[PDB]
């Protein structure tokens, strides 16, 4: 507790973040579960 | 944040519903109004001859 406070930071982006079903939870999902070209080599 | 995310997201289906409950309304007057016009130029061809 006394350590840092930075982690609920994360936490508040987190949750905020996750709230949109649109682009935002298209993308966490494709990325936790498993020029456009250069970004899928780049993401591999 | 969620609770509106899912009430807009319904109220979008709401809306998908409805605009398609009257899409096959007004292609229903539409056709029921072409019914009535062919039959009186029918009607009125006859009439003439």
């Amino acid at each position: 507790l006394q350590w840092g406070k930075y982690q609920t930071f994360g936490v508040d982006i987190l949750a905020k973040l996750f709230s949109l079903e649109k682009p935002n939870l298209n993308y966490f999902k494709s990325i936790l579960l498993n020029n456009n070209h250069k970004d899928k080599k780049l993401l591999r | 944040l969620y609770k509106n995310h899912e009430l807009l997201k319904l109220e979008r289906k709401k809306t998908e519903a409805v605009a398609r409950l009257k899409s096959m309304n007004k292609s229903a007057i539409n056709q029921y109004n072409r019914r009535q016009d062919k039959k009186n130029k029918r009607l009125k061809f006859g009439h003439r001859l």
